[PDB]
RNA sequence: AAGCAGCUUUACAGAUCAAUGGCGGAGGGAGGUCAACAUCAAGAACUGUGGGCGCCUAUAGAACUUAUAACGAACAUGGUUCUUGCCUUUUACCAGAACCAUCCGGGUGUUGUCUCCAUAGAAACAGGUAAAGCUGUCCGUUACUGUGGGCUUGCCAUAUUUUUUGGAAC
């Protein structure tokens, strides 16, 4: 997962929402910190800009690689 | 890690708790499990009244049930 | 490998051999190592002794840089009636605090004041042993595994055979303070310089003390 | 716009841009204001934090990089470098981290260690809500550190102590490990002994074990968090840290207050920390670098470079310590755990000015502490208590010399307050100033344009409403830990350079706050510094740096304070309205208590120590000393109408004694009689009250058989055992120089002898002490006690033998002091007695008959 | 394990937006953050999932109920992430 | 100041009838005396009687070992 | 801190045996009381003169630092001007000041030589500066496996409220 650092991630939480952003760091609990992360629900429609955020490893369901690193 | 409620000590605090429950009471005790001892336990019933459940017999509420608390 | 090579430009030594050279060089090195012991014998202090025309009783006396001509003519200030004569304010104070005690100094270098007092204890006894010259000291997770012993366990003795020699050498002057250094010509080694920079001990023949003063004179010049 | 202006400032490991974003938050800014005695490693520890934060300092050479000559970063002054001390506060703004990687920014201020500079230490206490008192092991807890503990407790400021120079006890002393731990038990024992309401130790994150020359600071919690966090689980590690320090032992997983029959007694600080440390040192200077290298690759996870392996023993040891004890996040952790913003900050800002209710959030209210010259330009060190300060804003300024006047003006409640614009704002970085657009709450900043309004300390505020002007509280003038009695009269050698010199003196009053500059009407200038070295720094800074003039300098002098011995035998009416005032000395404890409402006042006075309900009830006022009123004719409210005026004329009477026109000290004035004529005109009434008050108090002392009072430097000396007698001989060389207690410092040859020497007798007494002791002794002169003793001899002695060019005999001393002070102030013009003070003639005949 | 918590620690004094499990969002300056993710805010404005908005002074919400917390972008470059 | 475990212990000494609200269930509220509890705060209740909120009737439940995780609100009645 | 797995390598058997990708290499390393040649405190905003792209590399021209203690933990000798006694002239001078200079020496950096220690090679080709794999091509292992080393890593211990042993389902 450390190999997965800085990659843009599309993550899906237990509430069904999708959060997109570069993973800045994680932990054992899988608490993620996302750069310039944006929220989206229905799909692009109903999208919002969170920015720098930290999502908890308990409510997270799964995450996938989105785009290239920088 | 012991949570610091010291700034809420002996103050009237309004808990919100799982199941759209709302409590109001003066803080007494707490612990690392965050379980709370309240005085003057006050339920907020669904609409108009606020039921006063406990006066001098205080109360204790398990921690994880707490959504949050306000001063 | 202890030296740069046949050109013999650089040298690097181990601890024990340098300690040997030190214990051999004790007669020629008087162990003046304390810097605070030099008070008013700093080169700064002698320069200020020259610019102020004030001779430390141990230091050399010089020609004054500025010929003494008095323009005071006793104004209201520093009159005999105004000032209070109590403390002798002898020359040593003038070289001690150049600006405060002295009026109109020129080209005066600020002295070093002092380092903290030197508590150094030289052994004459195991390493890290309590000196009888010291003042006595008045006094007034319970489980853990079987493992976890304090750091550097199995290292046996705390004091190695050389560590005393290490500590005694740690405070050595510029020559012996180091395990490596450049080569200096025998022309460039001053052995007798560290002898006249010291306070002359009492009960020397007056001629010897005068020799100290002359040597210091050439040195400061 | 200022991007092209900097280019000098060194790049910092953390970006400087984020630091100000951290500065926007009042919670994240802690002001350290590090304190400590002389040569305690303060500037060197601050240097460790600066080198720690920045990348590569341009002003450090290869030699100071090896660590031979200790780098002092925070002293950029020519004199501070050459003379080797610290003088003016120069701190740093350092974003720092705890054991938790949370990064709190800190404003450090290094107060000079030498005692004559304690003014800067007072500015540091008033500046900093935290205090790191850096204590030397070998010097133990000195009396100066005691004064810093009691002093910081007085103004309510948190303290986090740093025990420093362990490598001295380890190398110089070569203490056995158990005995050295006993030394630490002695240091901390005295520490908690002089701290009344707190318990400091390595646990609780208060004491910080450090050696600056070899560049490492660590706390037991930081250390365990480093090298014991691998073996110990996270569950028991906290309690394990809490139990490390004392009165416990260890074998295998077993803890007892007793050694439990084991062959070795190692009370768990020795064994777990202090022994690994000793083995680090002894192996570092001693052990072969190969197997040592193997230890560091094994135990501490340290990898040595070949260049590192090739270092000399001292630089190699410094480098090994910087690898074992990593970049310093522990000391900052102890800073955080030490300082709690609540229960303190409000108490602090209430102690500095007035107890009040919060502050209006809109208005900007900030204390102006010290005027510093930095790049050769006038700056102002300002701490913002509330509101935000923008570059280019117009702000009101008031020198704290006028404060209580304004506060009384509000208690009776355009503006007389001169306003100035902020030209620039900066964050002190030590050798560089980092400019910032706007300054925020709870931080220490510099401003260029403020320096012109105020003499030394000021209040700086901008209000958005007038109700705020009603609700503003202003800062009391800074209380300097030590009063400055050291007196030197100056004149320029070329009088035509006098005007420029005047400007210089003004700048001096701004740059050195504790200096008290007096301008005598005879043209001879007077300067009052704390002591010898402080006034010397004043002179070198005054001439070379600011105004370059040949300056004649009189022998060092003192301020004398007139007083009375017995009770005034006669009550003399005084007219140009006839007032007779009786005088009497204060009680012993009444003085000490004074230097440091009416019902509570009479209860504290009477209760605490002897008084009568009429006297203690009728006390009108206290100053600097206390005016009292005890006729039977007090019945009319007249004395209540003129009471304020009597307290005024009493102020002018006490500010100038009858003898030397010097401040009256320890004298209670009780009013026996006040006459009022038939006709009353308030202007001529009061304007004739003032002179009769001044003359009244003069007659008060002179009828009491007045005595002079000389100040007394309290003397702290560190000598060795064999050189103790010589010092005692020096004490017999001076009229003063009482020795009281000779304190044995544990585990060191140094005996610290306390003493008292009068400031007249002491001139370069430090220097003579050192030359007599051959550099093995050290002397310090500290007068914060405001203790005054009578110079032996009786003033008003017509026949006393005074040698013109030689010191005078003991019994004749006070006489020549009075004479020569009167002449230096031009009062003589040629025993004041009562004649010019109007004993009149016939009554003067009557007193001559008695 | 350091960065996620230690970040939320360094978020004190910064305006943050909590979204909770029930969906009610609490914005405001973060007064305190305990290592267990229990957080305490002052000057909090709350938005219910239905859109209802209120303003409140002192709030303290447990960790276990936090859906996530958004901290200002200033921390993007911080000494935390430097290895 | 009184810790919640010793407060629950105080209710244990007092023995007064205790009303308990469960977790994420608003329909039932159980009543009865506390005969003991553990460090996990799993409480064995005496004379347990249901109190449906959905006029309040109930079925006597006897003694019960009640798991602390469902335990939410402990009071007296 | 053992083992397992992952990562990096590695003596390697290897897939490919192509296009690749990585790391190194396209001119060695020590030494010499061996030479010659340049300089000799580090700064540097700011500008100028050039390159590389308002920024770095190279130079000098002022600001504003201390050289400092010490190109050298040493320290000589002259010259010029000023002053002091010899003095009264040339020397030679005693003692200082200021500014120059001579000598004794040293670090570097560039090359050239002159002796020990080495084994792949792709150390092959073409471009230029004041410099070099500096650039382009290029080749050595090789980019995906299993045995062998090291860690920068997780387990070797957590099912009891704040995370992973769910309060969901409908
Ligand atoms: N032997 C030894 N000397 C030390 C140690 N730490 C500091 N010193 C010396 O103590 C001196 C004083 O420290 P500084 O920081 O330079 O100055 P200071 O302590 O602030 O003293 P002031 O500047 O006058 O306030 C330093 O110059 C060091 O030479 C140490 O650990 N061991």
């Amino acid at each position: 997962l450390a190999n997965l650092i800085d990659y843009k991630l599309r993550v899906l939480t237990q509430d069904g929402r999708v959060y997109i952003g570069q993973l800045m760091a994680f932990d054992k609990h899988m608490n993620l910190v996302l750069n310039e992360c944006i929220e989206e629900r229905v799909p692009k429609v109903e999208k919002r800009v969170l920015g720098l955020t930290i999502l908890r490893g308990e409510q997270i369901l799964s995450t996938v690689v989105e785009d290239k690193p920088l | 890690s012991t949570p610091e409620l010291k700034k809420y000590m002996d103050k009237k605090i309004l808990l919100n708790i799982n199941g759209s429950r709302k409590v109001a009471g003066i803080l007494r005790g707490y612990d690392i499990f965050l379980n709370v001892v309240l005085d003057d336990a006050m339920e907020i019933n669904g609409e108009d009244p606020a039921n006063n459940h406990q006066l001098g017999l205080q109360t204790v509420i398990r921690g994880n049930s707490i959504i949050s608390l306000e001063a | 490998k202890k030296v740069n090579g046949t050109s013999y430009k650089k040298w690097s030594f181990d601890l024990p051999e340098m300690s040997n050279l030190y214990r051999l060089s004790t007669p020629l090195r008087d162990e003046v190592t304390d810097k605070n012991y030099y008070y008013l014998f700093d080169k700064k202090s002698f320069f200020n002794g020259k610019a102020l025309n004030n001779a430390i009783p141990g230091g050399p006396k010089f020609e004054p840089l500025y010929p003494r001509e008095e323009e005071e003519d006793y104004n209201e200030f520093n009159s005999i009636d105004r000032v209070i004569f109590r403390v002798p304010i002898r020359s040593e104070y003038k070289v001690a605090f150049p600006h405060l005690y002295n009026s109109r100094p020129r080209s005066v270098r600020i002295p070093w004041y002092n380092n903290p007092v030197s508590c150094i204890i030289q052994n004459d006894t195991p390493a890290l042993f309590f000196d009888p010259s010291l003042n006595p000291i008045p006094h007034f997770d319970f489980t853990l595994p079987e493992d976890f012993a304090p750091l550097l366990a199995e290292e046996e003795e705390l004091i190695l055979p050389n560590t005393k020699d290490a500590m005694s050498l740690y405070h050595s002057p510029f020559p012996f303070n180091r395990t490596k250094g450049k080569m200096v010509r025998a022309q460039d080694v001053a052995l007798a310089k560290k002898w006249f920079l010291q306070h002359p001990d009492e009960e020397y023949p007056v001629k010897v003390k005068v020799s100290y003063q002359k040597l210091l004179k050439n040195y400061v010049l | 716009i200022f991007t092209q202006l900097k280019k000098n400032i060194p790049k910092t490991r953390y970006n400087r841009d984020y630091m100000l974003s951290m500065a926007n938050i009042p919670e994240r800014i802690i002001n350290v204001g590090v304190i400590g005695p002389l040569h305690s490693g303060k500037t060197s520890l601050m240097d460790l934090l600066v080198i720690d934060s920045h990348k590569r300092i341009p002003d450090m050479s290869k030699n100071v990089e090896l660590g031979w000559k200790p780098l002092r970063y925070l002293d950029n002054l020519k004199q501070e470098i050459d003379r080797g001390l610290s003088i003016k506060l120069n701190g740093s703004t350092l974003l720092c981290t705890d054991l938790e990687s949370k990064s709190r920014m800190i404003n450090f201020l290094d107060a000079p260690g030498h005692v004559n500079f304690m003014d800067e230490t007072a500015v540091a206490l008033a500046a900093s809500d935290l205090v790191l008192i850096v204590i030397d092991v070998v010097e133990g807890v000195t009396f100066v550190v005691e004064q810093l503990i009691k002093q910081s407790i007085k103004n309510n400021v948190a303290m986090c102590f740093v025990i420093n120079k362990l490598d001295r006890l380890i190398l110089d002393l070569k203490l056995p490990p158990m005995d050295a731990y006993l030394k630490l038990n002695h240091i901390i024992a005295n520490i908690n002994s002089f701290t009344k309401g707190n318990v400091f130790s390595p646990i609780d994150n208060n004491i910080i074990f450090a050696s600056t020359k070899l560049g490492f600071t660590f706390t037991i919690k930081e250390f365990v968090s480093y090298y014991y966090a691998h073996s110990i689980p996270s569950s028991k590690i906290d309690d394990f840290t809490t139990r490390l320090w004392g009165s416990v032992y260890y074998h295998k997983g077993n803890f007892r207050t007793k050694p439990f029959e084991n062959v070795e007694k190692y009370p768990t600080f020795v064994e777990f920390i202090l022994i690994p440390l000793y083995k680090i040192f002894s192996y570092a200077l001693s052990m072969e670098k190969d197997k040592l290298k193997n230890l560091l690759r094994s135990n501490f996870r340290v990898n040595l470079s070949q260049e590192a392996l090739q270092y000399d023993p001292q630089p190699f040891l410094k480098h090994v310590l910087q690898l074992i004890f990593r970049q310093q996040t522990g000391l900052v952790d102890a800073i955080t755990r030490c300082y709690q913003p609540f229960e303190l900050f409000d108490n602090k800002t209430a102690h500095l000015s007035i107890p009040g209710k919060s502050t209006p959030e809109g208005t900007l209210w900030a204390h102006v502490l010290k005027t510093v010259d930095y790049g050769g330009a006038e700056w102002s060190l300002v701490r913002i208590y509330s509101g935000l300060l923008k570059r280019g804003d117009t702000v009101r300024i008031l020198d704290t010399s006028q404060s209580e006047s304004r506060q009384k003006r509000q208690l009776h409640d355009d503006d007389e307050t001169p306003s100035c614009e902020v030209e620039e704002i900066g964050l002190l970085g030590g050798r560089y100033v980092y400019p910032v657009h706007e300054a925020h709450k709870g931080q220490i900043v510099l401003i260029k344009g403020i320096s012109s309004a105020y003499i030394k300390s000021a209040t700086l505020y901008s209000v958005k409403s007038k109700e705020d002007m009603k609700q503003l509280k202003f800062f009391k003038p800074l209380d300097y830990i030590t009063e400055a009695v050291f007196k030197i009269v100056l004149q320029p050698l070329l009088p035509r350079e006098l005007p420029k010199l005047l400007d210089a003196l003004n700048k001096i009053s701004k740059y050195y706050p504790g200096v008290i500059i007096k301008v005598e009407e005879s043209g001879e200038h007077v300067i009052l510094g704390n002591g010898e070295l402080y006034m010397d720094c004043l002179l070198y800074d005054l001439r070379a740096s600011y105004a370059k003039i040949e300056i004649k300098i009189s022998d060092p002098l003192t301020v004398f304070s007139e007083s009375c011995s017995n009770e005034s035998f006669a009550s003399i009416p005084v007219s140009n309205l006839s007032i007779s005032v009786a005088a009497e000395p204060m009680d012993s404890k009444m003085i000490q208590d004074l230097s440091r409402n009416p019902r509570k006042l009479s209860k504290i006075l009477r209760t605490e120590y002897g008084w009568d309900s009429l006297a203690s009830r009728n006390v009108w006022s206290f100053y600097n000393l206390i005016n009292d009123t005890l006729p039977d004719e007090i019945s009319p409210e007249l004395l209540s109408k003129y009471k304020e005026q009597i307290i005024q004329g009493f102020y002018w009477a006490v500010k100038e004694g009858p003898l030397a026109e010097e401040p009256i000290y320890g004298v209670q004035y009780k009013l026996l009689s006040i006459s009022v004529p038939s006709d009353v005109n308030i202007d001529v009434m009061k304007s004739q009250i003032i002179p009769l008050m001044k003359k009244a108090c003069y007659v008060g002392l002179l009828t009491a058989i007045p005595i002079l009072l000389e100040p007394i430097y309290e003397v702290d000396i560190t000598v060795h055992a064999p050189l103790l007698p010589i010092v005692e001989e020096l004490m017999k060389k001076r009229r003063g120089s009482r020795i009281y207690k000779t304190i044995k410092v544990a585990g060191t040859p140094l005996l610290e002898v306390r003493g008292q020497v009068p400031v007249i007798e002491s001139a370069g007494f430090e220097t003579d002490l050192r030359l007599s002791t051959n550099g093995l002794g050290m002397c310090q002169l500290y007068f914060w006690h405001k203790i005054w003793r009578k110079v032996p001899g009786d003033v008003l002695d017509k026949d006393a033998f005074i040698p013109k060019l030689k010191p005078a005999p003991i019994n004749s001393l006070s006489r020549d002091f009075v004479m020569k002070t009167r002449r230096r102030k031009g009062i003589s013009t040629g025993g004041p007695t009562l004649e010019k003070y109007i004993s009149a003639e016939l009554y003067a005949q009557l007193r001559e008959n008695g | 394990n350091g960065i996620p918590v230690k970040l939320l620690n360094e978020a004190q004094g910064h305006i943050v937006s909590l979204e909770l499990t029930t969906g009610a969002t609490y914005r405001g300056k973060l007064v305190e953050s305990e290592d267990s993710m229990n957080v305490q805010l002052r000057d909090v404005i709350a938005t219910e999932p239905q859109g209802a908005v209120t303003h409140m002074d002192q709030i303290f919400v447990r960790g276990s109920q936090i859906k996530f917390i958004v901290v200002p972008d200033l921390l993007k470059n911080a000494p935390l992430f430097k290895k | 100041m009184v810790p919640p475990i010793n407060c629950i212990f105080n209710f244990l000494q007092q023995q007064t009838p205790v009303t308990i609200w469960l977790f994420e269930q608003i329909g039932i509220r159980i009543k009865g005396k506390i005969v003991g509890f553990d460090e996990f705060m799993n409480v064995v209740i005496d004379e347990a009687v249901e109190i449906p909120v959905n006029v309040e009737k109930g079925t006597p439940l006897g003694k019960i070992l009640l798991k602390g995780d469902n335990i939410t609100l402990i009071t007296s009645a």
